[PDB]
């Protein structure tokens, strides 16, 4: 969920 | 009448939705084009993947979300992504043709198109009935935007940790929703109950989709048509 | 003169290449469109991902490949994918404009486009020099197709197990190559040595790309622009 | 490499 993480800043 | 905090929450949700939803459907020209075997799968996967990005932008602007732990934010987003998307897509659903009409012939997604994305009638039947049911409710923007944030802040989702804190946040959007409908929506003595009924429908549609998506993701020839974001959000990690 | 087995190998490679390469560049209309921040990254990632599919179709038709273990086939493909693609892309490189011209303004990939896909000049400088160097060689289809299969069957790649068996297969495409050039290519007393020199260049370009790709893949905002196939082939699993 | 696997039939 690293993409999600980066999208969640 | 409504309170200051209750209208601040409304102003924020409405603004976030306007920052994350495009009534012109411009960016659709950037997707893998539609084809009408699963011809439509690349374009629709691009559509979903895009929508997930916009849902995350919405979610980040819901009051209280940004202060959850990163795990709880992920937990909520993984479980509720497809529902929020089913919710926002109502803004493009048309009752005249029973299709989503995001522009001209190409981006007019009818029933035969959705089946060419690898999904069966078991999902399509109640999804459309949910859409026209939602369309008939004739929601105000505030109710629509509140429904999305109430759905997203459901603590009855797998992976959530601080379920009392997010139940607290959810329990208060519902307050803003009940207050909005009473003060500001004429002829809505029944509307809130009907909106909360739609949340239950979405749980059912959620399970039917993720069941059919599990089948796509297990076939590499189809999962390779997906995007990393899709595979991350809808995956089992 | 050439032997029966040696021309069977030639007929097979030429046919496989014709089954896996499209001089019309038709399927480019199915990619995410080009945009000219890394604007070009989605379209070029779609281009690479497509090319990987065609390389696998080529590789499956090389005599002897299908009988390697599945691990060795994967090992060879992961390590040599970018080289074979750099090799086949020469068929679209134009010396007049120093660009790949896969059709009209949109699919005419020049230098500024490649930099808008997140790659620096350290890759671009020797890649172009490699292309015009390859273009000047004026290869026959048989040599081109043989070079691709010789490159793919290199046993000096990480992950290979049966390196004596694939060195055997490689050691014999080279025989077909040397024999072809002698019998059938006039004025080619130096050509084979020059082609084998290009294999060394590709090792260098391979390392420069995978170094810059590691940087893209570690930034989720860019890796999400990639395709599953790309991430699988170029990943570290 | 399951995608690759399936592509390698
Ligand atoms: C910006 C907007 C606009 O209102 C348009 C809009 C429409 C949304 C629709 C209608 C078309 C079909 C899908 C995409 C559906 C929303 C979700 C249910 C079914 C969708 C399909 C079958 C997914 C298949 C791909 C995977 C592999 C993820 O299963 C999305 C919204 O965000
Ligand atoms: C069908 C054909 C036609 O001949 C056209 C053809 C051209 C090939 C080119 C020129 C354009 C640039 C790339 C794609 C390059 C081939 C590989 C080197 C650089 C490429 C780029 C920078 C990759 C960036 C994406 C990742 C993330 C993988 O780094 C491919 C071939 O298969």
């Amino acid at each position: 969920h690293k993409i999600l993480h980066r999208l969640l800043q | 009448m409504l309170s200051d905090e209750q209208m601040q929450i409304i102003n924020s949700l409405v603004e976030a939705h306007h920052k994350t939803y495009d009534d012109s459907y411009s960016d659709f020209v950037r997707f893998r084009p539609p084809v009408r075997r699963l011809s439509m799968l690349p374009h629709l996967a691009d559509l979903v993947s895009y929508s997930i990005q916009k849902v995350i932008g919405f979610a980040k602007m819901i009051p209280g979300f940004r202060d959850l732990t990163a795990e709880d934010q992920i937990a909520l987003l993984k479980s509720s992504a497809i529902e929020i998307i089913m919710l926002r897509s109502n803004q493009s659903f048309s009752l005249e043709d029973m299709s989503w009409s995001c522009g001209g012939p190409d981006f007019k997604y009818c029933i035969n198109d959705v089946t060419k994305a690898g999904h069966t009638l078991e999902l399509l039947e109640p999804l459309v009935k949910f859409q026209v049911g939602l369309k008939k409710l004739k929601l105000h923007e505030e109710e629509h935007v509140l429904l999305m944030a109430i759905c997203l802040l459901s603590p009855d989702r797998p992976g959530v940790q601080d379920h009392v804190r997010i139940e607290a946040l959810q329990d208060r959007l519902c307050d803003v929703l009940q207050a909005y409908i009473r003060i500001q929506h004429p002829g809505g003595r029944l509307l809130y109950a009907k909106m909360i009924q739609k949340l239950a429908d979405l749980r059912s549609l959620n399970e039917e989709h993720s069941k059919q998506y599990r089948s796509l993701s297990f076939q590499p020839e189809h999962s390779m048509q997906l995007t990393p974001l899709v595979l991350e959000v809808f995956g089992s990690e």
